[PDB]
This record gives C-alpha cells, sequence and structure tokens, in this order.
C-alpha cells in the first residue's frame, strides 16, 4: 500500500508543523531560563556559558523562520534530525567539564529527560534511528559523568524512560494512521449512497406513473415507505383509452430465433412511448401483441380526446414507415373509447398502476370489431370531436361508431498496554529505590515493604481484571465477572486512575520518611528518582487531562515544597527550577495526546453511522430489482444489454373472476371498498406464493381482474436423479390451492358468492425484457392466446383444460370428464375437459 | 385475550347455534365482544345464521349495539339487508341510530330498499 502509506504523511502536514514550532519555542525558553540562572544570581566568574545560550537562541529563531520555505514540504524530517544533532552536541559539552571536587547531577538529569522528549515526541522521525540515538545519548551522558551502585542506578532511569517514551511513540503512530483510515471510509460511502438513490428513483418512476412517485417520494404516506421497504385509488371521468393490437402476430413468429423480435418490439415500443412524452399523453402497460395507452388519466385534460385520435394516427404512420423500412407487411387494428374509469394499485407482488371500467373491455371489444388501419371511434368520442377531421361511419355488417382512415484501536485494548507499563516501570523503580541500600541488607522502616506490598497486591488485581476483560477468559464464571465489570463509568475511571497515577510518588517517599539530610548523596538521588516518578504520570489516556495534570503536580512536587523546610537551600532552588520545567512540558504533552484521542472518537462514531446508513438503502433497491424482473434475467443483464429466451415446453394458467361483473353497485362514492377486499384477497394470495416450496411457479402479472402464471421455466438445472416434468403437476395442485383459497374466503365472505373462470395449457413459448430506462418482463409464443381464448371458453369453477394437457395429465393421477367441443381461432377446432366432477346435483 | 381460542370458538360456536357450547364458553369467561380477524361479531353471525336465541343470550351477555367490521356495517344494517324483522326489533329496542351510516354512507333505509324488504322500511321510518 505505498500509495496509500504515502497519501497517509501527505495528509498529515500542519499538525506534524505545529509540533515542530511548539518544540522550538520551548527549548528556547528553557535555554533562556538557565542563561538567566548562570547569569545574575550564581555562576559570576566566567561568560563561558552565555554566549553558547545566546547562539542557541539565533538558532531557534532561524529555524522558526526557515520552516515556511518551499524545500521543506519533503525535506523536513532531515531538518529535525540536523536540529536534535546540535541538541546532543550542545547537551554533552554542558555536561563535559564537571566532577571539581561544578553542576549537579540533578540539572544534568533534568536536561537529559527534556532532550529525550523533544526527540521521541515531536521530531516525527523513523523508529530504529530514534531508539538507537537514545540508547548512544543514554550510554555517553553515563559514560562521560564519570569525569558504581549509583551510576547503575542512573542506568536503570535510562531503562524505565526509554520503555515511557517508546510506549507513547507506538501509541501516537497507532492514532495518528487510525483515524485517517476511517475518515477514508466515512468519504467514500456518501457518492455510493447518492448513486443507490438515484437507482432507487428511477426504478419507482419505471414501474408506476409519474404524478403518484412524485406526491410519495415526499412520503406522504408512510405506509407506502413501509411497503417499498398504503397508498389511494380514485375515480375520474371523460378520460380517453386507446388499444391497438399487432395484426398477424403468430405470422411473424414462425420459425425465428425468438431473438429478433425482442429488438424490433424494443424499438418500435420506443418509438411508441418516445411520442408519447413528446405528445403528453401517459402509457399505461403492454399484454405481448397488443400495445395501449390512456390519456389524463393522472390529471384530466380538456382535449384529451385530440392527443388520444393523434396517437391513433402517429402509430398507424409509424407502422407504415417500418414496413416500408424492413418490408414486413403487417397492420394493426385501433380501438378507441371516452368514459369514466377507476383507477389504483392492486396487490404488494409485481403491483402495477392500472385502471378499471366496463368502458376498458367495451375499449378493448370495439378495437376487435374495428377494421386495421383505421381507428374505430365512438359516439362518446364524438360529443365533442369538433369534426375537424374526415367524418367517415364505418359499422359492423355482420353503437353509433365511426371510422377514420387518418386525417488496534479498540478503547479497552489501550487499557491493557498502559496497565502494564504503569506496572512494569513502577516495580522498576521501587526496585531501585530499595536497591539503595548497600551496606544495611534491610530497611529499617518496614512502611517500605508495606507500600510495596500493597502497591504489588494492587497492580496484579488491576492486570488480572483487564486480562480477564480482554481475553474473555471467565475461568471461573461469567455473571461474577459481569458485576465485576459494570460499576467503572465517568467516576471509578476517574478515582482509580487518580490511585493508580498517584501513587508512584508515594512509593518514592517510602525511603524519604528516613533520614536522608545527613550525607549528601541520599538527597541528590531522591531528587533524581523523583522527577524520574513524576515524569511517569502522563501514560494513561483513557482519562481526562486536568486531572492528571495536577494529580502528577500536586502529588510529585509539593511534597519537595514540604521537604524543603527540612533544612542546603541552593539545591533547592536549582531543583525547583528543573521541576517547573518538567511540569511545563508535562502540561502541554498530555494535553496534545488528549485532543487526538477526541478526535479519533468524533471520527468513528460517524465512519459506522454512514456504514450503517448505506446499508438498508442497498437491500431497499436490491427487493425493488426483484420486484419486476427474476433474479436470472437478472444476473444475466448485469453483463449484458437484453434478454431474450425460448422454451420448447412450459405449463401456464390463466384466472378470472367471473361474477365479479354485477358486484359494481356503484351507490357508495367511488365504490373502493369492493375494490378494496379484492386487494386483501389478492394480498392473500400473493402470500400464497411465500412458501419455500415454491420456487417453480412464476406469476407473470396482474391483467386488470385476472391473474396469469407459468411454470417451468426458472428451473434451468437438470439432474439425472429429478423427473424433469414434475412442474406441470405442482402448477396443478397450485391451481388446486388457488380454488381452496377462494373458496374458503367465499366462506368468509358476506354474502356474496365468487367463481372463476380457470384454464391451463402448455407449449413452447419465449420470453423477453422490453422496457429500456423502463422495466417489463413479458412471454409470447403460440400457446399463450390459445390457453386465454381456451380459458375465456371456460365454466366457473371448472379448471377447463387444452386437449394436449388433457392427454398428458389423464395417466398423472387425475381425472376429467369430456365437456364439448370449441373452435378457436388461429388453430381451429379443439376439445375441451373439466377437471371438477359431481360438482352440480344432476 | 392472549392466545384467545376463546374468541374464534365462541364465534364459532355463536354461527353454530350450538347453545350448550356458548354458556360452558361463559362460564368460561369468554369474551362476550370477542370478534374474528375481519371485524365480525357473534351478534352479527347471529344474524347470519338466524338464530335469534343466540342473540338474546348475546345481548344479555354484555354486548355492543354499534357493531362494525371492515365494511363498518352496524348490525342494524345487517338485518335490514337480512330481511328479519324479528332480530331488528330485538335490536333496534337497545337504541340502535337510524340517522347514522356505515363506510359505505348508506342509511339502513337504502339498505332495505335495495333489499326489497319494506317492512323493515316502514319499521325504521317511524323512527326519530
Amino acid at each position: 500500500s505505498v500509495n496509500l502509506e504515502e497519501a497517509c504523511m501527505e495528509r498529515c502536514f500542519p499538525q506534524t508543523q505545529r509540533r515542530f514550532r511548539y518544540a522550538l519555542f520551548y527549548i528556547g525558553f528553557a535555554c533562556l531560563l538557565w542563561s538567566i540562572y548562570f547569569g545574575v544570581h550564581m555562576k559570576s566568574k566566567l561568560i563561558v556559558m552565555v554566549a553558547p545560550a545566546l547562539c542557541f537562541l539565533v538558532v531557534c529563531v532561524g529555524f522558526f523562520l526557515f520552516t515556511f520555505t518551499k524545500l521543506y514540504a519533503r525535506h523536513y524530517v532531515w531538518t529535525s534530525l540536523v536540529l536534535t544533532l546540535l541538541v546532543f552536541a550542545l547537551t554533552l559539552a554542558a555536561q563535559f567539564q564537571v566532577l571539581t571536587p561544578c553542576l549537579s547531577q540533578v540539572g544534568s538529569f533534568s536536561m537529559c529527560i527534556e532532550v529525550l522528549f523533544l526527540l521521541y515526541t515531536v521530531m516525527h522521525l523513523p523508529l530504529y534511528l530514534s531508539l538507537i540515538l537514545g540508547v548512544a545519548y543514554s550510554v555517553l551522558f553515563e559514560t562521560f559523568g564519570y569525569h558504581h551502585w549509583e551510576l547503575l542506578s542512573r542506568a536503570l532511569l535510562h531503562l524505565c524512560i526509554h520503555a515511557i517514551g517508546i510506549h507513547l511513540f507506538i501509541m501516537s503512530q497507532v492514532r495518528s494512521r487510525s483515524t485517517f483510515l476511517k475518515v477514508g471510509q466515512s468519504i467514500m460511502h456518501g457518492k455510493d449512497l447518492e448513486v443507490e438513490k438515484a437507482l432507487k428513483e428511477r426504478m419507482i418512476h419505471s414501474v408506476m406513473p409519474r404524478i403518484i412517485a412524485d406526491d410519495l417520494m415526499k412520503q406522504g404516506d408512510e405506509e407506502s415507505e413501509n411497503s417499498v421497504k398504503p397508498f389511494k385509488m380514485q375515480q375520474i371521468e371523460e378520460v380517453s383509452i386507446l388499444f391497438a393490437d399487432i395484426v398477424g402476430f403468430t405470422k411473424m413468429s414462425a420459425n425465428k430465433s425468438a431473438h429478433a423480435l425482442v429488438g424490433l418490439l424494443n424499438d418500435l415500443f420506443g418509438r411508441f412511448d418516445r411520442l408519447c412524452e413528446e405528445t403528453k399523453c401517459e402509457k399505461i402497460s403492454t399484454l405481448g401483441d397488443c400495445y395501449y395507452c390512456v390519456a389524463g388519466c393522472p390529471e384530466p385534460r380538456a382535449d384529451h380526446a385530440y392527443c388520444c385520435i393523434e396517437m391513433g394516427l402517429g402509430m398507424i404512420r409509424a407502422i407504415e414507415q417500418f414496413c416500408q423500412e424492413k418490408k414486413e407487411m403487417v397492420n394493426m387494428r385501433v380501438g378507441v373509447h371516452t368514459g369514466t374509469v377507476l383507477c389504483g394499485i392492486l396487490g404488494m407482488r409485481r403491483f402495477k398502476f392500472d385502471v378499471w371500467s366496463n368502458d376498458v373491455n367495451l375499449a378493448n371489444l370495439m378495437e376487435q370489431l374495428g377494421v386495421a388501419g383505421k381507428v374505430h371511434i365512438s359516439e362518446a368520442t364524438a360529443k365533442y370531436l369538433d369534426d375537424r377531421y374526415e367524418m367517415e361511419d364505418g359499422k359492423v355488417t355482420e353503437l353509433k361508431t365511426y371510422l377514420i382512415a387518418g386525417q488496534f484501536a479498540s478503547a479497552t485494548f489501550s487499557s491493557l498496554l498502559d496497565v502494564l507499563l504503569s506496572t512494569t516501570v513502577f516495580l522498576i523503580l521501587s526496585i531501585t529505590c530499595f536497591l539503595r541500600y548497600g551496606a544495611a541488607s534491610t530497611p529499617p522502616p518496614p512502611a517500605a515493604l508495606a507500600v510495596f506490598g500493597a502497591a504489588l497486591l494492587l497492580e496484579i488485581l488491576s492486570l488480572v481484571v483487564s486480562v480477564r476483560m480482554v481475553f474473555f477468559l471467565e475461568d471461573v464464571m461469567t455473571c461474577t465477572k459481569r458485576l465485576l465489570e459494570w460499576i467503572a463509568g465517568w467516576l471509578p475511571r476517574h478515582f482509580i486512575g487518580a490511585i493508580l497515577v498517584s501513587l508512584p510518588a508515594l512509593a518514592v517517599y517510602s525511603h524519604v520518611t528516613s533520614e536522608f539530610e545527613t550525607n549528601i548523596h541520599s538527597t541528590m538521588f531522591t531528587g533524581s528518582a523523583v522527577l524520574t516518578a513524576v515524569v511517569q504520570y502522563c501514560n494513561f489516556c483513557q482519562l481526562s487531562s486536568w486531572m492528571r495534570s495536577s494529580l502528577a503536580t500536586v502529588v510529585g512536587a509539593g511534597p519537595l515544597l514540604l521537604l524543603l523546610y527540612v533544612s542546603a537551600s541552593l539545591i533547592g532552588q536549582e531543583v525547583i527550577l528543573v521541576f517547573f520545567l518538567l511540569l511545563l512540558l508535562v502540561w502541554f504533552l498530555n494535553r496534545e495526546f488528549e485532543v487526538s484521542y477526541r478526535l479519533h472518537y468524533h471520527g468513528d462514531v460517524e465512519a459506522d453511522l454512514h456504514r450503517t446508513k448505506i446499508q438498508s438503502m442497498r437491500d431497499q433497491a436490491d427487493w425493488l430489482l426483484r420486484n419486476i424482473i427474476p433474479y436470472h434475467v437478472a444476473e444475466q443483464l448485469k453483463v449484458s444489454q437484453t434478454y431474450s429466451k425460448n422454451h420448447d415446453s412450459g405449463g401456464v394458467i390463466f384466472a378470472s373472476i367471473v361474477n365479479f361483473s354485477e358486484f359494481y353497485e356503484e351507490n357508495y362514492e367511488g365504490g373502493k371498498e369492493c375494490y378494496r377486499v379484492l386487494n386483501e384477497l389478492i394480498g392473500d394470495f400473493d402470500e400464497l406464493l411465500s412458501k419455500p416450496d415454491y420456487s417453480s411457479i412464476e406469476k407473470i402479472k396482474t391483467i386488470g381482474a385476472t391473474y396469469m402464471a407459468a411454470s417451468g421455466l426458472n428451473a434451468t438445472q437438470c439432474r439425472d436423479g429429478s423427473h424433469p416434468q414434475e412442474h406441470l403437476q405442482i402448477l396443478f395442485e397450485f391451481a388446486k390451492e388457488m380454488m381452496r383459497v377462494v373458496d374458503d374466503f367465499n366462506n368468509n365472505m358476506l354474502w356474496f358468492n365468487f367463481k372463476l373462470r380457470v384454464g391451463f395449457n402448455h407449449g413452447p413459448l419465449t420470453a423477453g425484457v422490453i422496457g429500456t430506462t423502463k422495466l417489463l418482463y413479458d412471454i409470447w409464443g403460440d400457446t399463450v392466446n390459445i390457453a386465454s381464448r381456451m380459458d375465456t371458453t371456460g365454466v366457473e369453477c371448472r379448471i377447463q383444460v387444452s386437449e394436449e394437457s388433457y392427454r398428458v395429465l389423464s395417466k398423472m393421477g387425475y381425472e376429467f370428464d369430456y365437456r364439448g367441443t370449441v373452435n378457436v381461432k388461429g388453430k381451429g377446432q379443439m376439445k375441451t375437459y373439466l377437471y371438477p366432477k359431481c360438482t352440480d346435483s344432476g | 385475550h392472549h392466545g384467545s381460542d376463546l374468541g374464534k370458538k365462541l364465534l364459532e360456536a355463536a354461527r353454530a347455534g350450538q347453545d350448550d357450547e356458548v354458556r360452558i364458553l361463559m362460564a368460561n369467561g369468554a369474551d362476550v365482544n370477542a370478534t374474528d380477524d375481519y371485524g365480525h361479531t357473534p351478534l352479527h353471525l347471529a344474524a347470519w345464521f338466524g338464530h335469534l336465541e343466540i342473540v338474546e343470550v348475546l345481548l344479555k351477555a354484555g354486548a355492543d349495539v354499534n357493531a362494525a367490521d371492515w365494511l363498518g356495517d352496524t348490525p342494524l344494517h345487517l338485518a335490514a339487508r337480512i330481511g328479519h324483522l324479528e332480530i331488528v326489533e330485538v335490536l333496534l329496542k337497545h337504541g340502535a341510530d337510524v340517522n347514522a351510516q356505515d363506510k359505505f354512507g348508506k342509511t339502513p333505509f337504502d339498505l332495505a330498499i335495495d333489499n326489497g324488504n319494506e317492512d323493515i322500511a316502514e319499521v325504521l321510518q317511524k323512527a326519530a
């Protein structure tokens, strides 16, 4: 991830700049204080030690102005390198000329500690060079102080300091990486979410009209939004409805590849609906070879009949132009009607906006009764036609109608890390303070051993609690641990942290309660160890800032303010100076780390917020995709443009309520309740499909008040341990369960009987997808219209079956009775059989 | 109530006409106004199956007067739809409103008219 890990430090510049500038200010200020110390108060015998202070002041101001340059954006690393080399040399030089019996070890060790920290935190250099420079500095200082137990103690101090530093460095690195990664994820997600929104909106407008979609995408109906995870229907007056059917549609589908048909129909209907949007009339849907539209449905218009007749003429023009274009002699039956219609949406599966009345059937019939190439207008169309065209009356030769031919980063893990750190460094500091004794093996104070025991016990219990919580040990039981964990909120963390951060100061004061005022090495040792302890009080970054700062300062320095009176004073003034500087460091450093923790938290929350917002949108869009098309053609179009297929044999059933025709009482305003009841009925019908065994059945769509389904095509997978014909039988019991459900609802319906005509067939068919930027899956073939016509020549509560389907089912166990002989268009005479037996009295 | 097989069982006994079962269920703390999923009522079921004695049992069991289905019809409307005068009388003596209408938007006079029953029409036309 070289590009990644390069852009990472590409984005991290101004923070590094700010840290550098603070470091420079601090080092200059400390050097100025030591110049003042060496000048006014004491060391009046020489000017040797103030000139280096002045020159370091000027080099600091030089770097201060230097950072602005353009030869810095890829060179600041080595700039910090040269500055740290300068500091190295100056510090060792300030050490070199000592051990006269001229400066005590307290100031030397101080200036060592600040050099080491400004190295580890701010300079922002790689790890291995940093650590080798640290160990080199440590050894050089400790061996240049010689110009053995005390020295060994100082070395151990160096090791503890290095531990603190390397830990803090790693923590800063990890916290730096993680926030950039999280903000990167949050940046990535928004664009994809905006894309998903557009896809959802497009598909919604595809499946259902413009007006209701624009009214509802402001979630005017919360039920609609919860359903599309409900809506309303209306009744309207004086609307124009147009139908058109292909003449000789079976002829063009004799022995083709079933592919050119899909594309040519795509182009045809693209032209037609193109002209639709360019003529301000609204399409509804299609049935195979039939294309039909309405005018002024969502919003009535005053001159919708003119739009309808102009659509008829334009369709005539387009079909004649295509006939001249590709040379296929076809004509296009047209029917047109005007009247009143109630419009709405039925069902929750494959639901499509539609319209209903007797006038729609009347228009379809009057299309079937008209002549090809000329539109068959009605007297209802002629009430307000303004007769601006050719007036010609064309009637059936075998109602006042006319014919018109045109015109890591886990918060609880860091607790493990820093508790581990505190316990190990504290234990080693106690080791050295115990190691102070060389002549007397036992400590006269017992309080040192008591405090040692208390500390070791407290640290080990905290350690085992942390390791149980993180590793999920559950070594004894879970519920004991659970009531041993939940207590820690805002206050328990404050208080346990306060104790765990304070306690090293008490550890160092373990030994000072005894005598240290006689010998001179003891007091200097206590100063060294106490600064070593007080610097450690910064790690626990999970806590707050002001608490740890005030605690560290007070419980680390104030006791020395107390022990100052127990009288060596000049060493006192220098040591208060060094502790002033030390607290000055720790305040800024701990602030700098708390702010970074805060910002990391402020980022990760919104990362997961947007991540959860995307998922619901994705599932919603996928469900809408599944609403329209089968999954198979969905994944097929993911690498394609269109879909087209054929099946040499498939079963199909058609079914529609027959006694619904008298149930159109319109005394109620709109008659909406009956269609509501129909809606729950069809919703139950869809809920029937939800069974897991119903993967072999494809409900094609709802057609007005009818219901069409097929089978045996979704089964693309064939096994030799299977019979590939069971789809027909299972679909036959699917019809049976439909029969049972309608009977049960008729039982549960209050005083009205519902009966249906149902017809079954099977044969070779073809499948395709039509709309582009719109969507519609559909089926064509030779047996679909035959099945529809035979179902039309059916009997209520009777499963009428095609003769060949009768032959293939008679041996399957089901028994029927021959009904009669029915003559059908396209194929001629055909026999009919009935599934119900002895249903009536006779 | 919870797992209310009592409601469905009392409804099925109500339109079944099995009196002893209804009495036993009543001894079993049967919910008097327990209904189906669709909102039909035991009084309406009794009107459907014409078990008048069940109508009296339910009305003395603590039944309501303006029970409405998903179609919202009050039992007065249902009985005017049937054509049974006695059921209409024993329900209107409870004081069912005649100036109101269900969500179909029609008074019981209209439903008495279209169902061809005159008796209900003169019964209601005398009311205030």
